[PDB]
RNA sequence: AAAUAAGGCCUACUUCACAAAGCGCCUUCCCCCGUAAAUGAUAUCAUCUCAACUUAGAUACCCACACCCAAGAACAGGGUU
RNA sequence: UAGGGUUUACGACCUCGAUGUUGGAUCAGGACAUCCCGAUGGUGCAGCCGCUAUUAAAGGUUCGUUUGUUCAACGAUUAAAG
């Protein structure tokens, strides 16, 4: 549930960490823009 | 100049700075004690 | 993301607009902000060459809140060209007189002091009232949050949390006030 | 607090009670904000805790009725005075532009005309020096002259 | 006048903060209307 | 400017209010300016013992109570209605 | 209330009723019409004109607005600073009875320009005596301002171009006025050389 | 959301060394590597924050404990 | 009513003439911070505020070839019915 | 105890392969430790004539006889000849 930042652009944030705890690994997906977050072509 | 001065010399960079750091530190009381806690016999008797 | 070469250069090195406000709130941390973001500074290739920069649009400079004693204090001073006339017009005076002086000036010694300054002046504008023309109105894109946080009066804190205070002391019941 | 009726009558009645928290926090102390452990966590920004202490119409308290200490007291005067400055009290009056954190009068103050070379600059005065001992919250120290 | 240390000569005297300044006003004696 | 009736008596709430208020400006010291006064009181039982009835030559009938008023306010009201 | 634009004819005397001399001008309001109206600048303005010039030596752009209205192209146009209140309709014409007697108006115009003059005639300098003992300084300015200081004080006191501007006068009371020949005689001197126009 | 001093020195407190070229070619060409740079970092400080508060005991930081090496 | 400094003029007076100049004539308008006063507390007296609030407390000129000129060294400007 | 470098010096630090030396003429820029026009407190203030302390420099600051001398004496002015 923490959280460090807001993942609400760009992408989400998960730091992960390996067993030996040598190496450290992320997923950052890419977050997508919502239908309801746009606005109708003027013409 | 001369050693003594009718004036205050100015004193060295480093003079001023070991003056500056060696100044005089009060405790710091954590709690401070301002927030913590004859003739009458005569006239008595009278 | 792809991007072909001539569009992802125009949209990576294009100008966008941003929005500020006062009413409250101190003159020195807003002019800060308009020339960090005029400057480009806030983007990550900030560049005096590259000439990145963001108009910077600010609000309501009518309601200035200065700290201290500055409205007493601070002499916006400027001498003419012609003899004896050594203006020093406090910032009082020059606020009632001119309330769109203030900020300009502070934004105007923020920047750096080379040619583009002007330019960066000239991106920016000013407006002392809500009124806003439309054209900057529908350029204007997000707000960056304010400065300072509005000290509030004791006329929005709500009942309910004036009866969560609890009191501190116990006047005698026969106190005159 | 009672009031002095008038009408010649002139009659007297007493009305608001204290009624103050059941269990404080810190007892066995001297003034109410070492009861309450406030003497270094407030501002004047929170007006709640100034209203406890301040006239119907904008004056102030006694000490000996009120109890707080003398630098207490006079931390909570200045206050006071910041908040009226800052119109954060508009229900308090006696019967244009903006300001807070101030500790002069607007119709004292001179225009500085003249300032000293940075070895002698006439900084000006922001805050109050009797705040010096709240949290700072942070690293730099209360620059209370600018 | 420009008297820094404000005496009291008279009893009828008080000091009084006012326009910056202290001063010393009296109105059996204002032989005493001193300045800073 | 006339006669006025201040009373006071262990009965109700004892409150020095009343007692400062005669042992006061009503000494020898005032009472110069009027000479044909004669501030009297008296100790009936009653209650709200305060009843200073200050009766002004213009016919104003002035009264002063009482059992939550202190003496320092009771003395400046009636100095400033002495004065007009 | 709108003004006119007369020209400056001449001088002439005028005696009042105790006894002594009083100079006054001559105004001459020729056609005086107006040539459109403006709203909110600051305040309402209208445009005025006076003589009639030949409409052949004038731009294309001022000869088509001439020609939009009636009346030939004017020489002049003042703009004046007037209310929301009084506002008349273009075209129409502004004679002499605008201005009644008893009356101070104000009148501004260009000035006898002596060209790029000396010292002396351009601000009044005492120059320098004939003898004991100059030799080439009987006009010149001497020292300028100071000696450490390198510069020149802007609007200092030099050779100029004297004249040739625009100047107003405040306080100048009328004491006759011609309806027939559309004349307004004003109180002391006017601005500016003979047939010269004048607001 | 974050500072220069705090960020860099979160990411010296985790055995990631790396020169300020690569970090600013990393936020200009790849906005997410600095995002989630910028989280490690902001994680490490809430760390080190809370074993300044608690001393641990003994969590000692999920992301802290350095490699030792020999 | 007179002068001071500034803005204009030759119709009366002069140097003088197809002009210009003064000795000759017209005009010149906004408060300035230094004080004295209601109402009350720290300091329930009293008290002008480096506490809250009230008293003596911008108007003006402007922004459509070629001949003569009161416009001008040229340039530029005004008129050429 | 604080401010002055305007008088007399004191030191010779670039300026003796050059900075032309005082008054007096036109022009004055600035500072107030302010002579006068504006406003106050006191006074050995019954009023003017006076004295003192604060602000205000937007303005004014004469005509002449002598000695080469700014300075130096004298006659008459205006509120003042700083
Ligand atoms: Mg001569
Ligand atoms: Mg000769
Ligand atoms: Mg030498
Ligand atoms: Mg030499
Ligand atoms: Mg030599
Ligand atoms: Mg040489
Ligand atoms: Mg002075
Ligand atoms: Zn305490
Ligand atoms: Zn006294």
């Amino acid at each position: 549930t923490y959280s460090p930042l807001p993942d609400d652009y760009n992408c989400n944030v998960e730091l992960a960490l390996t067993s030996d705890g040598r190496t450290i690994v992320c997923y950052h997906p890419s977050v997508d823009i919502p239908y309801e977050h746009t606005k109708p072509i003027p013409r | 100049s001369k050693a003594v001065t009718r004036h205050r010399r100015v004193m060295h960079f480093q003079r001023q700075k070991l003056m500056a750091v060696t100044e005089y530190i009060p405790p710091k009381p954590a709690i401070h004690p301002s927030c913590l806690p004859g003739l009458i016999r005569l006239l008595r008797r009278e | 993301s792809s991007f072909s070469r001539a569009p992802q250069q125009w949209a990576t090195f294009a100008r966008i607009w941003y929005l500020l406000d006062g009413k409250m709130q101190p003159p020195g941390k807003l002019a800060a902000m308009a020339s960090i973001r005029l400057q480009g500074l806030h983007k990550p290739v900030y560049h005096a060459l590259s000439d990145c920069g963001d108009h910077v649009v600010i609000m309501n400079t009518r309601h200035i809140a200065f700290s201290g004693n500055k409205w007493e204090q601070k002499v916006y001073s400027s001498h003419t060209g012609y003899p004896g006339g050594f203006r020093q017009v406090t910032a009082a005076q020059l606020h009632l007189r001119d309330p769109v002086a203030i900020v300009k000036l502070a934004i105007y010694g923020m920047l750096p002091k080379n040619l583009h300054r002007r330019t960066m002046m000239e991106r920016l504008h000013l407006f002392p009232d809500e009124y806003i023309p439309e054209d900057i109105l529908k350029n204007l894109v997000e707000e960056l949050p304010q400065p300072r946080k509005i000290p509030k009066r004791l006329d929005e804190y709500t009942q309910e949390e004036i009866d969560a205070f609890p009191r501190l002391w116990t006047p005698p019941e026969d106190y005159r006030l | 607090f009672r009031e002095v009726v008038e009408t010649t009558i002139i009659e007297g009645r007493i009305t608001a009670t204290p009624k103050e928290s059941p269990n404080p926090p810190n007892p066995s102390g001297q003034c109410p904000i070492c009861r309450w452990n406030l003497k270094h966590k407030y501002n004047y920004d929170d007006v709640l805790l100034l209203s406890q202490f301040i006239r119907p119409h904008g004056g102030m308290l006694p000490r000996k009725i009120t109890g707080l200490c003398q630098e207490e007291h006079r931390k909570i005067e200045e206050c006071v005075k910041m908040a009226h400055r800052a119109g954060l009290l508009p229900n308090h009056r006696p019967r244009q532009l903006n300001r807070y954190l101030t500790r002069w009068a607007p119709g004292s103050v001179k225009p500085i005309y003249k300032k000293g070379p940075r070895w002698n600059r006439v900084r000006m005065p922001v805050g109050s020096p009797l705040l010096r001992d709240n949290v700072c919250y942070s690293r730099t120290p209360w620059k209370l002259y600018h | 006048k420009n008297k820094t240390v404000l005496k009291k000569r008279c009893k009828d005297c008080y000091l009084v903060k006012r326009r910056g300044r202290w001063y010393v006003y009296c109105k059996t004696h204002p032989r005493h209307k001193q300045r800073q | 400017v006339k006669q006025v009736r201040v009373q006071f008596c262990p009965f109700e709430k004892n409150v020095e209010s009343t007692r400062t208020f005669l042992q006061t400006v009503s000494s020898e010291k005032v009472r110069s300016t009027n000479l044909n006064c004669s501030v009297i009181a008296d100790v009936r039982h009653d209650g709200s013992e305060p009843c200073v009835d200050v009766l002004f030559g213009d016919g104003h009938r002035l009264i002063m109570r009482g059992a939550h008023l202190t003496a320092l306010e009771m003395l400046t009201a009636f100095a400033s209605h002495i004065r007009a | 209330r709108v003004g006119l634009i007369a020209l400056k004819l001449g001088m002439m005397p005028l005696w009042t009723k105790d006894g002594q001399k009083h100079v006054v001008t001559l105004l001459q309001v020729q056609d005086c019409h107006v040539l459109k109206y403006t709203s909110k600048g600051k305040m309402a303005t209208l445009s005025v004109g006076g003589k009639t010039v030949s409409r052949f030596r004038k731009a294309t752009s001022i000869l088509e607005f001439y020609r939009e209205l009636g009346l030939p192209p004017k020489q002049t146009v003042k703009i004046f600073n007037i209310t929301d209140n009084a506002a008349i309709k273009p075209g129409t014409p502004l004679y002499a009875a605008h201005f009644r007697p008893g009356q101070y108006v104000d009148v501004t115009a260009k000035t006898i320009g002596k060209g790029f003059q000396g010292v002396m005639k351009r601000w009044g300098f005492k120059g320098q005596p004939a003898t004991h003992g100059q030799t080439k300084t009987h006009r010149r300015p001497g020292a300028v301002a100071t000696g450490d200081i390198g510069r020149v004080w802007p609007g200092t006191k030099m050779p100029g171009k004297m004249g040739n501007i625009y100047r107003t006068e405040y306080g100048l009371k009328v004491w006759r006025i011609n309806t027939k020949h559309n004349i307004i005689y004003v109180n002391g001197s006017v601005p500016g050389h003979k047939n010269c126009l004048v607001k | 959301g974050l500072k220069y001093p705090a960020l860099i020195g979160n990411l010296v407190k985790c055995q990631v060394e790396l020169n300020r070229k690569v970090l600013a070619d990393l936020a200009i060409y790849e906005p997410k590597t600095f995002k989630s740079l910028a989280a490690l970092a902001s994680r490490r400080r809430h760390e080190g924050f809370a074993a300044a508060l608690g001393d641990g005991k003994e969590p000692e930081g999920i992301f802290s404990r350095v490699v030792q090496y020999h």
